[PDB]
């Protein structure tokens, strides 16, 4: 749904690193690996979090029980 | 499907093998006295010992 | 108290005991309650 | 689009066997990385009620807000607004009620209607809320259904953490209970420093021979490293060749065996133990809607969520395939007892 | 002054003084094992082992078994000086390298 | 007298239930059979059952 | 016994440490402070202010692994425990909600806080010198100056996206004075806890109190507290050639050495290596390379969380590790 | 239509865990479900001084008690609603209070498919926590548990005299054989196979940074043991690892058990064909246990646990009664768990892919 503040197994803060990733793939073209490698996170855990991961709160917004 | 027939065999055959014990003067028979067998086995030795 | 809400416009009405039960703008026919305003406790574990 | 609504987890799995409680289909789990969000759920249920108009020209009303001596409200309705209803943000634990439903009690059959005074008499029979934890009330409804009839649905939902009791699948027909959750100071740490999150026997492969979950580590391994979700599609897919040729220039193993240290000695491993991820999923059948206990009399204490659908597998009683049992035994006050 | 936090079983000592064991609630692998080597840096010690029994517990059985003339509740005293030693010399030498770097 | 002792001890006890047991001891090896077709003869001349 | 280890192509050996008097007949290596002072040595790779990196040579894999165990759990921290709420009427669920504030890492020392006590009544257990109050209120409005067309929720709509540094620590009960020198930031303002849209609203306020990483996650001081020991690559038979060119293109490329203008490879910076054991399924190098690593030798490891330095977890670790020694020697042995 | 049938009262159905830090005749209860399942005790001489705190600690405190019967028959006096602390005070000798499940109590567990009669053995009792009906896994294999998942089945009993009967001729300890053969039917499982065939392995050599710790783990703390003179001297005092098996069956001068058993093992090579004793084998194979010490042969599932009339257990039980096998079976068990962990076993994709040469002999034969 969101991007999950810590890591699972170690624990290093990764939900920072969330809109920098989506900053890193429209604009400056990269491919995932090398825009996730330029990012911080070295180990293939908490690289996980970033690279396997659906963002479900965009489209559960839509159906805002508010005004609209 | 053979949790279907998970005891029905057992339990058929449990129907007359039941009231079947060893008196105490070493010889197996039925719940009337009506004696089956006069020594377990032929030699009344304990299967399980 | 504030109890009603609009499934579609979101129109915040409150009406009495036997009151016809529907929106007073749109006409729609159901209708939910808002979250109270009592503190709530919950545990960060 | 199964890759747009997904079900499981991408856990971490350290193929080895740990604590002894892992013996036959059982896996152990990680504390601080269930306290850290692997893992956690939660359940939604729906418990509507209609208002009936019945024959002789009256209703059944809900109500509510009752005090007694400065107790604003009583302990069984501190969940209840001025309406008689549950509002949305309050906890339910036992016999307190969230909806407060209120029939007349002359208007069971139909005297005719007549214009003398007696619609001044109601039998209140609310719903009360019973379980062993407590639940939140999110969403509370009221509709007037086809023949101009009253209807209030409300929602229940309640979170739930993995504990023991709670299985999981491997997306291989791996199932298994969980055995225990383990500190994270255990667990041992290929230098880098990532802790398993699932550990897992690995004597479930021979006797099973699921031997494409171990290509499964191989290419998910070699898939998180260069930034590519890979494909594990059936007559092809990744092959095994350059999938360890990606693994292989990243400075790990070829065949996915690291070294790791142990948790609780600090010395190697004496063997080798296979690492990687796996997309590991939670099912249905958790022990907190299955544990049921009784002591005397109808009605159950320790009652299960009634969802069982084609399922009845006895339940609390004493079959003759059981009678059959102890008479082999040759205990005869048992059978009196029980 | 604690009496809970360590104890001495009854049907596991044998007499005056060797083969004793131990009961620390509140405690895991940690001292544990830290406690395991320096009591088997004694010449004077076969058998020092520890064990958790049960994990959902906060409980340690720690056995010391020893050869002659130095009892175990002596070789528990011995072997827990030496651990305060050893933490004095490590965070001396890591202080003077943070400090002169 | 380890002999003798194995010996008087190998008897069946009386009271015991020894009809009940071997009921037991049957339909349970029968739930377990899958199919496995054999022949009492050569190259597949006969289905026995 | 046999010393620096084997990596072999299936196993691994040498791995107990059996340095005790009574591993051979000569009662070799007692106890001895004044030998392991002069043994014991550090050394200092690099010195972050979220980063630390050193090694210790000579020490037992027991008394450094203790090091790394009491790291995560016995060193305590603060975290948020409490979350009362006001008016959440967002799609995200005040559980959900409320596990993520308590992950977030704050940045205040923990030695001004006091252990809170479970006993007293829950009017009395927070007091000025227990607990860290921290308070979230946002509201979401559309944005009048709305763009051309509708691209994404950042435009369009006036603060939509909460972040960590919308936690404004309030001044609590009478000690003001005492964090106006340092008020307590989130380590890493940037989290997006929450996404808005107009008509929601996030009103709540948070408990932080001190804990321990053995109770929960969110009190671990340290993200990732690790060690690994130095490996080594003993080469015999130097031959050289194109074979010691195919002998460089199996490992990382900074950890052996090809000689320029000269004779046959070499090893140079060894502590880059990542062991594989790549080089021993090949058949041509059998007797020719001799992967291990020392047991002695320690690469200890610290990223933390962000609410302290990294070189005080090492020192407090050690302080804690030496204090619950000295708590058992001082307590009577009851029968 | 020979159906279920009959309604029990005081039972339970709950899922099933691995825990062998418990001993055999034991099954942990959870304290969720031992607060409803009472048992009935008449108070006598030998209880009132624990029955009255019993019912002073009260219903919800789970060392206590939920009803209580009167010796005249007054009514069901429940211990919810009022009538506090001054009613364990009178406490005349004819009352009968309901006390929680607690330790020690027997109990008796069962599993729905009832195939034979080691389908419904009876335990002892231990309060724990989460709620699971965890259990053995030496004692998994008579009840046909694959856990995944299952539940079982859990009674109580309500009386003095079908308790006494489900611990003597019922009890776990005292049907260590399936009457079908006399075989061992409930002994060793599989994890505890492997962690005994890589101690018992030729390869190994321990040490007393090691040995002790080994004695330790397998009887968590308080035992005394007599470390035997090492296989290995003057050059490195090394102890093989049959030396622990051999010490685990008797540990010091005080057990009398001497085992004098031996038999050959699973997949075994012939000698030289000549040699006259069966032990000279290629392989470990065929084991000499001489004195409860063994002098060869690994510990695999033929010698150690499940199977033929010549395993280890069975011999201790034959000749040393039950209670010395259900010791020997706890002190593996708790062994095997805790070195198997510490030792590493795993198999990968390296354990299964043909070295090149198999694929030359496939594409030939
Ligand atoms: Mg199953
Ligand atoms: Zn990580
Ligand atoms: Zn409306």
């Amino acid at each position: 749904m969101i991007v999950p503040v810590r890591c699972f197994s170690c624990g290093k803060v990764v939900g920072d690193k969330w809109e920098s990733y989506l900053n890193l793939l429209q604009e400056d073209e990269l491919d995932e690996g090398t825009a996730l490698s330029r990012l911080g996170l070295k180990r293939y855990c908490c690289r996980r979090m970033i690279l396997t991961h659906v963002d479900l709160i965009e489209k559960f917004l839509r159906y805002n029980p508010l005004e609209k | 499907v053979k949790t279907a027939e998970t005891g029905y065999m057992s339990r058929r055959l449990m129907k007359s093998l039941e009231d079947l014990s060893c008196q105490y003067d070493n010889t197996v028979r039925t719940s009337a006295n009506g004696i089956v067998q006069f020594t377990y086995g032929g030699d009344g030795l304990d299967p399980l010992e | 108290t504030l109890k009603y809400i609009c499934a579609e416009c979101s129109s915040k009405l409150s009406l009495s005991r036997t009151d016809a039960v529907r929106c007073k703008d749109c006409g729609h026919r159901i209708l939910l309650k808002a979250r109270t305003k009592r503190l709530v406790q919950f545990e960060a574990r | 689009d199964y890759d747009k609504l997904p079900a499981g987890q991408n856990a971490t799995v350290a193929v080895m066997s740990y604590s002894g409680y892992d013996i036959e289909d059982a896996l152990v789990l990680n504390k601080s990385s269930i306290d850290r969000g692997f893992g956690r759920c939660e359940t939604r249920r729906k418990t509507t009620t209609v208002l009936k108009r019945y024959a002789n020209h009256t209703q059944d009303i809900i109500g509510g807000m009752r005090v007694d001596e400065n107790g604003d409200p009583i302990w069984q309705h501190q969940s209840l607004g001025p309406d008689g209803l549950g509002e949305v943000g309050m906890k339910v634990q036992s016999g307190q009620i969230y909806i407060n439903k209120s029939v007349p009690t002359n208007s069971a059959d139909a005297p005719n209607p007549n214009n003398v005074n007696v619609q001044t008499q109601y039998r209140e029979a609310p719903v009360i809320y019973r379980g062993p934890e407590p639940s939140h009330i999110d969403q509370v409804m009221m509709s007037v259904s086809d023949n101009d009839q009253a209807l209030i649905k409300v929602l229940l939902r309640q979170n739930r953490r993995p504990e023991l009791g709670d299985k999981f699948s491997s997306r291989h027909g791996q199932k298994g209970v969980c055995g225990i959750i383990v500190k994270q100071e255990d667990m041992p740490f290929n230098d880098q420093g990532i802790v398993p999150d699932i550990i897992m026997n690995p004597h479930g492969f021979p006797s099973r021979m699921t031997v494409g979950k171990m290509i499964e580590l191989i290419s998910g391994k070699a898939g998180v490293l260069n930034g590519t979700l890979e494909y594990g599609t059936c007559f092809g897919g990744s092959k095994l060749e350059d999938m360890s040729k990606i693994l292989v220039d990243q400075g790990f193993n070829y065949s996915g065996k690291d070294m790791l240290y142990s948790g609780i000695t600090g010395e190697c491993l004496q063997a080798y133990i296979f690492f990687g991820p796996i997309y590991y999923q939670k099912l249905k059948h958790m022990v907190l809607d299955k544990m049921h206990a009784r002591a005397r009399g109808p009605r159950a204490v320790l009652t299960r969520q009634p969802t069982e659908g084609r399922s009845r597998d006895g339940g609390l009683r004493l079959g003759e395939m059981e009678r059959d049992c102890v008479i082999a035994y040759g205990a005869s006050q048992l059978l009196l007892e029980r | 002054p604690d009496r809970e936090k360590i104890k001495l079983l009854t049907q596991a000592t044998s007499e005056d003084g060797t083969s004793a064991s131990f009961q620390i609630v509140e405690e895991d692998h940690t001292l544990g094992n830290a406690l395991r080597y320096v009591i088997m840096k004694n010449p004077d010690v076969e058998f020092c082992g520890y064990s958790i029994p049960h994990p959902s517990e906060n409980l340690l059985n720690i056995r010391i078994q020893t050869y002659g003339e130095t009892t175990a509740v002596d070789a528990l005293q011995k072997g827990l000086k030496d651990l305060m030693d050893l933490c004095d010399v490590v965070e001396s030498k890591f202080t003077e390298k943070i400090k002169s770097m | 007298e380890i002999a003798l002792f194995k010996y008087r001890k190998a008897r069946l006890e009386p009271g015991t239930a020894i009809g009940a047991i071997g009921a037991q001891s049957i339909g349970e090896p029968g739930t377990q059979m899958t199919l496995k077709t054999f022949h009492f003869a050569g190259v597949a001349s006969m289905n026995v059952t | 016994m046999s010393n620096i280890v084997g990596i072999e192509y299936n196993r691994v050996t040498n791995t107990t440490s059996t340095d005790f008097p009574g591993f051979s007949k000569d009662a070799e290596n007692e106890w001895n402070v004044e030998k392991f002072k002069k043994d014991f040595e550090v050394n200092i790779s690099s010195l972050d202010a979220r980063e630390a990196n050193f090694d210790l040579i000579n020490i037992d894999t027991s008394i450094a692994n203790a090091f790394r165990r009491i790291m995560i759990s016995e060193v305590p921290s603060v975290a948020a425990e409490y979350v009362y709420f006001f008016n959440n009427t967002s799609v995200i669920q005040d559980e959900v909600l409320a596990h993520r504030i308590g992950l977030v890492p704050l940045k205040v020392d923990p030695d001004m806080l006091t252990w809170v006590d479970s006993n007293l009544p829950d009017d009395e257990k927070f007091t000025d010198e227990n607990t860290i109050v921290l308070s979230l209120n946002v509201k979401c409005t559309r944005n009048p100056d709305a763009p051309k067309g509708s691209t994404d929720p950042k435009e369009l709509y006036n603060n939509a996206h909460v972040y960590a540094r919308d936690l404004k620590f309030e001044p609590q009960g009478r000690q003001s004075t005492t964090f106006a020198d340092c008020p307590v930031v989130p380590a890493d303002p940037d989290i997006l806890l929450a996404k808005l849209r107009p008509g929601q609203e996030i009103s709540l306020k948070a408990h932080c109190i001190l804990g321990i990483g053995g109770d929960h996650a969110k009190f671990s001081p340290v993200s990732t507290a690790s060690y690994r020991l130095l490996p080594q690559i003993n080469i015999l038979q130097p031959i050289k050639g194109e074979s010691a060119r195919r002998f460089q293109k199996c490992f990382p490329p900074g950890v052996i050495g090809i000689d320029e203008g000269s004779d046959e490879a070499y090893v140079k910076d060894a502590r880059k290596d990542t062991v594989s054991r790549e080089v021993l399924r090949y058949e041509e190098f059998a007797d020719k390379v001799k992967l291990g690593r020392v047991r002695n030798h320690f690469i200890f490891n610290v990223e933390s969380a962000g609410a302290m330095t990294p070189e005080e977890i090492f020192f407090k670790s050690v302080r804690i590790l030496k204090n619950k020694a000295e708590y058992l020697k001082n307590c009577p042995i009851t029968q | 239509g020979n159906l279920s049938g009959k309604r029990v009262d005081f039972s339970g159905r709950t899922v099933i865990s691995p825990d062998p830090n418990l001993s055999i005749d034991e099954v942990a209860v959870p304290d969720r479900v031992a607060k409803v399942l009472t048992y009935p005790e008449k108070v006598t001489r030998y209880n009132r001084h624990k029955l009255q705190e019993l019912i002073v600690n009260g219903p919800n405190v789970h060392p206590g008690a939920n009803y209580l019967l009167k010796r005249n028959e007054d009514a069901r006096r429940n211990l919810r609603y009022g009538d506090r602390m001054k009613l364990a005070k009178n406490l005349q000798i004819g009352d009968v209070v309901e006390r929680h499940l607690e330790d020690g109590d027997v109990v008796l567990f069962n599993r729905q498919p009832s195939l034979h009669r080691l389908s419904i053995l009876s335990h002892y009792a231990k309060i724990r926590p989460w709620r699971t009906f965890r259990l053995n896994e030496c004692v998994c294999t008579p009840y046909n548990a694959d856990f995944d998942g299952d539940e079982m089945n859990l009674h109580v009993p309500q009386t003095e005299e079908a308790r006494a009967e489900a611990i003597n001729l019922m009890g776990v300890k005292n049907n260590l054989l399936t009457p079908k053969s006399g075989e061992p039917i409930i002994a060793a499982t599989q994890d505890f196979i492997t962690g005994s065939y890589l101690i018992s392995h030729k390869d190994s050599f321990y040490d007393r940074a090691t040995l002790t710790q080994l004695l330790s783990m397998m009887s968590d703390g308080i035992e005394h043991f007599d470390i035997p003179p090492p296989a290995i001297m003057k050059p490195y005092y090394l102890w093989t690892g049959k030396q622990v098996f051999s010490l685990l069956i008797k540990p010091n001068h005080n057990s009398p058990v001497v085992i004098n058993l031996d038999a050959k093992n699973k997949v075994f090579v012939p000698p030289k064909s000549k040699s006259l004793p069966n032990e000279m084998s290629q392989n470990d194979g065929f084991v000499i246990i001489r004195g409860s010490q063994i002098l060869s042969g690994v510990m695999d599932k033929s010698v150690l646990g499940d199977g033929k009339k010549h395993s280890v257990f069975y011999t201790i039980l034959r000749d040393y009664g039950p209670q010395e096998a259900a010791n020997a079976m706890n002190r593996m068990a708790k062994l095997c768990a805790r070195f198997l962990g510490n030792r590493g076993f795993s198999i990968g994709i390296n354990d299964v892919t043909p070295a090149d040469d198999l694929k030359q002999k496939k594409e030939e034969l």
